[PDB]
């Protein structure tokens, strides 16, 4: 006997929530100026 | 006469310090961006600070 195999959808995430990372601190994005290199962004670890 | 400068001694060791060209630029104006003796209020408040 032969039954088919259990369906399966590896698709994205919804909104590729987990494509990117920040608000885990250490490899976060910055965002500043180009004379001054100080980010506007920090971020919390508990903070979603 | 118009252009050497009268000394003794032509071909001097040693310079007096006067009679050397010196170099007086202008004292450097360092513009501060934050004046901190109210900027650690701010922070101790409880908001971090980013930018700049």
């Amino acid at each position: 006997q032969a039954a088919p195999n259990r369906p399966n959808y590896i698709g994205f995430r919804d909104n590729f929530i987990g494509l990117m990372y920040y608000n885990s601190t250490g490899n976060m994005g910055v965002l500043a100026g180009q004379a001054s290199q100080l980010n506007a962004v920090v971020d919390l670890q508990d903070r979603n | 006469a118009l252009t050497s400068t009268p000394r003794s001694q032509l071909n001097p060791p040693n310079w007096p310090a006067v009679q050397v060209y010196q170099e007086n630029p202008a004292p450097t104006t360092v513009l501060l961006p934050r004046d901190a003796e109210a900027e650690v209020q701010m922070t101790n408040s409880g908001a971090q600070l980013a930018g700049g």
